[PDB]
RNA sequence: UAAGUCAGAAUCCAUGCUGGAAAGCAAUGUCUAAGUGUGAUGAUAAACGAAAAAAAAUAAAAAUUAAGUUCGAAAGGUAGAGCGGGGAAGAGCGAAAAAGCUUGACCUUAACUGCUAAUCGUAAUUCCAAAUUAUCAUCUACGUAAAUCUUUUGUAGACGACUUAACAUGGAACGGGUAUUGUAAGCAUGAGAGUAGAAUUUCCUACGAUCUGCUGAGAUUCAGCCCGUCUCCUUAGAUUUAU
RNA sequence: AGGUUAGCAGCCUCUGGUCCAUAGAACAAUGUAGAUAAGGGAAGUCGGCAAAUUGGAUCCGUAACUUCGGGAUAAGGAUUGGCUCUGAGGAUCUCAGAACUGAAGCGGACAAAGGUAAUCCGA
RNA sequence: GAGUAGGAGGGCGUGAUCGUUGCCUAGAAGUAUUGGGCGUGAGCCUAUAUGGAGCAGCGAUUAGUGCAGAUCUUGGUGGUAGUAGCAAAUAUUCAAAUGAGAACUUUGAAGACCGAAGUGGAGAAGGGUUCCAUGAGAACAGCAAUUGUUCAUGGGUUACUCGA
RNA sequence: CACGGGAGACCGAUAGCGAACAAGUACUGCGAAGGAAAGAUGAAAAGAACUUUGAAAAGAGGGCUAAAAGACUUGAAACCGU
């Protein structure tokens, strides 16, 4: 195998991720659920979520968050001085208009 | 003290310990009386738990409050697939019990069986069976089978289920012992053989207005606190530590705590052989009519609107139940033949079935069929389809 | 009733039922690389014929008062002899804990014959069999099957444990179904108590809660609902047992 | 300081300050705190302990007893939103009417008495 | 040929003093011993190892002279146990930077709190340098720390009208 | 009792004055008053040069010295690891 600069883009259901969840918890753990959704996709174990990403996460105070986020995943060389792992994922915030047409997929040349 | 007043006690003893069971599927510790009477019949059968319904009956039972009346009554769905017959097994009489004297394999098991000796099938070269396989000498199993006829007492086939035909996860089969009772030994051994390879029917075994017995696990509740464990009766709510505990563990003398106290522990997930059950019909997947009556007169299967909660859609036969029986949705059961062939009232009753409920239960549904929902809203699905 | 017989209880024992790490047993799937591999040292509440198969009856019989029996028993050698003893393969039979019995290539041995015994010095276990198995060392084989952790399921769960999945009938996201709420936003040359202004004098305009239509709409629906999918992620690593 | 309000109450805000209280995950029993239970209504218990009911404002209506002050929010009965109009009180912000409109809801959070009849003490 | 309370006769072992006989940098005292022995027993002698400066016998003299205990004194240590536990005062999250290391430091971006009866701005009592800046190993700040009310070094408190 | 002298069948760092030592000190108490713990590297600092791995503490090499005796003489027991 060779690993490859990679980009993914899915809607994750933070409706259904975050289900349940005791209150004063859930947007954080809305984002520590993004973050391992990063893990498991890319394999790799340094993520790294956007500004935009979390302000959304965050847009609606902590209770109540956004039940779903188009995020595009990013994999990326590292190319840091310190390097630990030669890879580093991006978590980033698409705007959508309906989320109900959406699948998971690679990234589209535009 | 001579306690002040009496009442029964807490819970039944022979239901203790209480701890979690080994047996999964069910395990029956006996099969009904043997009887030479009747050619070689298969004893029990395997299936699982679908969902409920409600059925109307009328009732020609005399004397009783309901005669020649309407009564609604709650009733459980049983998926029952065809099972499949593999091996078969002698036992032999020692005096310090019962023994297998051997196993008669078939050269026909199907992967997912095989699936049984293994925990992952995919990681494995799928080596099980292979040397009775290229080894396989017909001569050789009439010999065993021959044997079993000199030297044994018992004979039960051994049998398989067969979870492709079904959609859930597990796709491992299931692996039984269904014992064979028929008068002679020799009988029982060639019945058994006419079986190797095949697929056996629920209706092969089990008929309508016959009376059931259900083998299968508790629903595990877990951890469980005494109240919930054994229903005391819960102490005053000004209580300091706490009022879910039971109140005297007991007296001083004995120095110990006897195992008739009840205490914390774990609640659920039990085996239970539940005696009795009614069946109230036994439905083939082919019909579409299977869940209609006579007094209905119009397509139905006895999948619910939305599906079984839990569980699916029921394409394979099944067999439907009085009230309810052990276990969550999906849970397997073995369904076994009555130890003594039933003759009371409840068992003689001839069952009229007139309404058998198809409406969805994934809320409070109001309608019975697709076509219904439509036709109230005004939506043909087979007008959206042209 | 003493022998001998019948009836006979919410009793007793069973049957049924739940446990069943009883440091119990059986049947079966696959594997145990390389040899009926060798060497040394060892342990086993007890090797020196530590010998031995009728069945039943004790007020039976024609008749026998004791396993107080019977069988085996030569040199802990060699060379011959060979009464006799033991058994490959395969084919037979044999199951209460299958312990073995038959046949059988062949392997072996007693009388008898010759050597050899003595200086193990008037005793000091007569150290050798059989069934088991430990340790160390080594020769050949550098393989085979399976499991576990890092995943997965929620029929299970305090944690362990358990059911179940393993490149996709899995997980994600999405489509449809079923269901809950109760008719979303935005429009309206539609209705609306009544007010003000323009307009022309039976109207226009503005404001207006609310009603009505578009709309049984909109929103949400597995995280332990159901059916389905073009798409996305998982094919790697470590560990354990037989070694 | 602003909004609500009788209010320096409560609830929400601006200025200024602060997120400091070891953390992560699971979600059993038992517990600490918080709520809600069909039918009955103290049968629970030494005991209504605890909980529940009541609660603002406007309009009605208001006993015995009495030291004539009181009792007194006695007891009890109604109303409360929104919207469109109408009238009255004043200088060189209060009060009252009418009509229309809703799942008959409207002190919608906040705030906020449960009554009655007796007995004993102490004014 | 028994023996508690008790009494008597002999003996073991420890300082110091007057004698007497001696031993030790060619290794005294002390210490450890599954080395070898001696006493019925107090106790003894030796060997080996360690140790690195004082010791020992015999006759007397003298005694702060022998410990398993007294909830005994002082000191040192266990098991419990990696256990009970670290849960009041609603809250945190993202990126960058710094660093060996960041959930706990600094900037920015979000989300919340105290809500002018404050988690705000200043005083009296009390504290006394805790104030300011730079730097920082250990310890302390009951997790952590690149941070500090902590450590080190330097520097800060001006009055006719304020108060005494 | 103070400053001096000399001495002893005294005591010998849990003993001896409470204090062998920055001891009537640290510390406590509004106060009157209470009041400890704490002595021995070596003949000489010769107190560990230098190499190497570490962010640093430190380890491994290497060295002083009669000996590491290295925050220090001897180094018992309880307790703990191999
Ligand atoms: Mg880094
Ligand atoms: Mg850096
Ligand atoms: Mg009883
Ligand atoms: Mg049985
Ligand atoms: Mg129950
Ligand atoms: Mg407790
Ligand atoms: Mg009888
Ligand atoms: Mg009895
Ligand atoms: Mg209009
Ligand atoms: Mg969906
Ligand atoms: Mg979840
Ligand atoms: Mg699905
Ligand atoms: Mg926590
Ligand atoms: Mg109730
Ligand atoms: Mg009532
Ligand atoms: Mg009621
Ligand atoms: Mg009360
Ligand atoms: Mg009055
Ligand atoms: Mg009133
Ligand atoms: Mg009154
Ligand atoms: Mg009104
Ligand atoms: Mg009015
Ligand atoms: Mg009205
Ligand atoms: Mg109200
Ligand atoms: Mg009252
Ligand atoms: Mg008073
Ligand atoms: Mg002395
Ligand atoms: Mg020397
Ligand atoms: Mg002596
Ligand atoms: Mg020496
Ligand atoms: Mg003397
Ligand atoms: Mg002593
Ligand atoms: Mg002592
Ligand atoms: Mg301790
Ligand atoms: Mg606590
Ligand atoms: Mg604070
Ligand atoms: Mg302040
Ligand atoms: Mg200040
Ligand atoms: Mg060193
Ligand atoms: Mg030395
Ligand atoms: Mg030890």
């Amino acid at each position: 195998v060779k690993q490859e600069e990679k980009s993914i883009d899915t809607t994750v259901n933070l409706h259904k991720q975050c289900h349940k969840i005791s209150f004063k918890k859930k947007a954080p753990r809305a984002i520590r659920e993004i973050v391992a959704i990063a893990k498991k996709t890319m394999g790799t174990d340094d993520v790294r979520i956007d500004t935009e990403l979390n302000k959304f996460i965050w847009s609606n105070g902590i209770r109540n968050i956004p039940r779903r986020v188009r995020v595009r995943l990013c994999k990326r060389k590292n190319e840091e001085e310190g390097a630990q792992s030669q890879f580093y994922t991006l978590v980033q915030h698409l705007q959508v208009d309906s989320y109900h047409g959406l699948l998971t997929e690679k990234t589209k040349a535009e | 003290s001579h306690r002040k007043f009496e009442a029964p006690r807490h819970g039944s003893l022979g239901f203790r310990p209480r701890r979690r069971t080994r047996h999964h599927r069910g395990r029956c510790r006996s099969f009904p009386k043997d009887d030479p009477s009747k050619k070689p019949h298969l004893t029990a059968f395997t299936g699982f738990k679908a969902g409920m319904t409600h059925i109307l009956r009328e009732v020609d039972r005399s004397g009783s409050r309901h005669n020649k009346k309407e009564v609604v009554e709650a009733v459980t769905v049983i998926e029952c697939p065809p099972m499949t017959i593999v091996g078969v097994v002698g036992y032999i009489d020692t005096p310090r019990g019962l023994r297998a004297l051997t196993t008669v394999w078939a050269k026909t098991i199907d992967n997912n069986t095989k699936k049984r000796f293994y925990k992952n099938w995919a990681n494995s070269n799928k080596k099980a069976f292979t040397h009775h396989e290229k080894n396989f000498d017909q001569k050789a199993q009439d010999l065993l089978l021959k044997r079993i006829e000199k030297y044994c007492s018992v004979v039960r086939v051994i049998a398989h289920t067969n979870m492709s035909k079904l959609n859930l996860r597990q796709k491992k089969n299931h692996i039984l012992e269904i014992q064979v009772n028929g008068g002679k030994v020799a009988e029982k051994v060639a019945f058994a053989k006419s079986l190797l390879e095949k697929e056996v029917k629920v209706d092969s075994i089990f008929a309508e207005n016959e009376m059931l017995d259900v083998l299968g696990v508790t629903k595990g509740k877990g951890f469980a606190g005494v109240i919930k464990r054994f229903g005391v009766k819960h102490l005053q709510k000004k209580t300091h530590r706490g009022y879910r505990k039971v109140g005297c563990i007991g007296a001083w003398h004995p120095s110990r705590i006897r195992f008739t106290v009840p205490r914390a522990g774990q609640l659920g997930y039990h085996h239970r052989t539940e005696t009795n059950k009614k069946v109230y019909r036994v439905g083939k997947g082919d019909d579409a009519s299977n869940a209609s009556t006579a007094g209905d007169v119009t397509d139905k299967a006895i999948t619910p609107l939305g599906g079984f909660p839990h569980y699916g859609v029921v394409k394979n036969d099944f067999i439907m139940i009085k009230g309810c029986c052990v276990g969550p949705k999906k849970r397997v059961l073995t369904l076994r033949k009555s130890i003594i062939p039933q003759t009371h009232g409840a068992a003689k009753e001839i069952i009229n079935l007139k309404f058998i409920d198809t409406s969805s239960k994934i809320g409070h549904g109001r309608f019975q069929t697709v076509e219904e929902k439509d036709k109230f809203f005004g939506r043909d699905r087979t007008k959206k389809v042209e």
